[PDB]
């Protein structure tokens, strides 16, 4: 009666693959802002036929000042042991 | 065993597992590489106190 | 002496002895995991040691600017450039053997002529 | 360049779905492989 919700963790998106990026100041400092990130596109990420090369190519949106393409090193190939969870409040009322 | 423990329930949910690790660094074939060069360097120079 | 270590836990497997086959099996103190031995060695107290002779060379050791150089040629590729230092353990009562680190394969080498 | 590569686009997360929602990173500490989905 405390909660209406149910208080198991779901793993309907387990199964959803995910990449662990670190990003510089400066492009952490835009990316990471409530005031932004609508949906818009920021980019596209090109990889290779044969893999092994990774790269990101930013939009025009930069206004010229930092460099429109990136280098994407893959740190770790194969990643285990590694999650992604989250958290809400649930609902008090019946 | 003990009858009471004080959880914090809360709703949780798995929405992905990481599968590659990545570094990104600006490639130095653009031309507009050698600014953030510059952005870095001033980070040093800056002097905010008074 | 090599430290086995637990695959379910990885605490330390220290041995143990099964008089059901007579044989060395290693486990562990807290998970009851249990492997076979390869080998019949269980302590190797070195009193007099060789270990930290050449500890610290890596793949630039080359270019530390306070080594001092050498024109010896190295018995393995027919160079004379190569940097010396004595041994690095600090206990008085070593000899003042050299080791020489060649700069073109990175080969270890004594100039001593009583042991080598 | 030639067109021996694939690409995708990239976009963004809605942000009407990230308010009173926080997304956390979990690491598990061991040595093994851990799968909360089958283990
Ligand atoms: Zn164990
Ligand atoms: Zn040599």
């Amino acid at each position: 009666k405390v909660y209406e919700e149910s208080l198991d963790l779901d793993l309907e998106r387990s199964n959803r693959q995910v990449w662990l990026v670190r990003l510089p100041m400066f492009l952490a400092e835009k990316w990471r802002d409530r005031n932004n990130l609508h949906g818009q596109e920021l980019g596209k990420i090109r990889i290779n036929k044969d893999g092994s090369k990774i790269t990101l190519l930013l939009n025009e949106n930069d206004n010229d000042s930092i460099p429109h393409e990136y280098d994407l090193e893959l740190t770790k190939k194969v990643v285990e042991n590694e999650y992604v969870f989250t958290e809400q409040n649930l609902k008090k009322y019946q | 065993y003990i009858p009471y423990v004080k959880t914090i329930p809360k709703k949780t949910a798995i929405v992905g597992t990481v599968c590659h690790e990545c570094q990104v660094m600006p490639s130095m074939n653009d031309p507009n590489y050698h600014k953030i060069v510059e952005q870095r360097r001033n980070i040093v120079k800056l002097n905010n106190k008074e | 002496t090599t430290f086995r270590f637990c695959r379910d836990c990885n605490n330390m497997l220290y041995p143990r002895e099964d008089k059901e086959n007579n044989r060395l099996l290693f486990e562990c103190r807290t998970c009851s995991y249990v492997e076979e031995a390869g080998s019949p060695l269980v302590y190797r107290h070195e009193l007099i040691t060789n270990i930290g002779e050449t500890a610290g060379v890596v793949q630039d050791i080359g270019s530390d600017p306070t080594l001092p150089r050498s024109d010896r040629e190295c018995p393995k590729c027919h160079s004379r450039e190569n940097v010396f230092f004595q041994s690095q353990q600090r206990r008085k009562d070593t000899s003042m053997v050299l080791f020489f680190v060649c700069l073109s394969c990175s080969h270890i080498f004594t100039s001593d002529q009583k042991n080598k | 360049d030639p067109n021996e590569y694939n690409e995708f686009p990239l976009r963004a997360i809605p942000k009407e779905d990230l308010e009173n929602m926080r997304t956390h990173l979990l690491k598990f500490q061991s040595k093994k492989k851990i799968n909360p989905v089958t283990d």
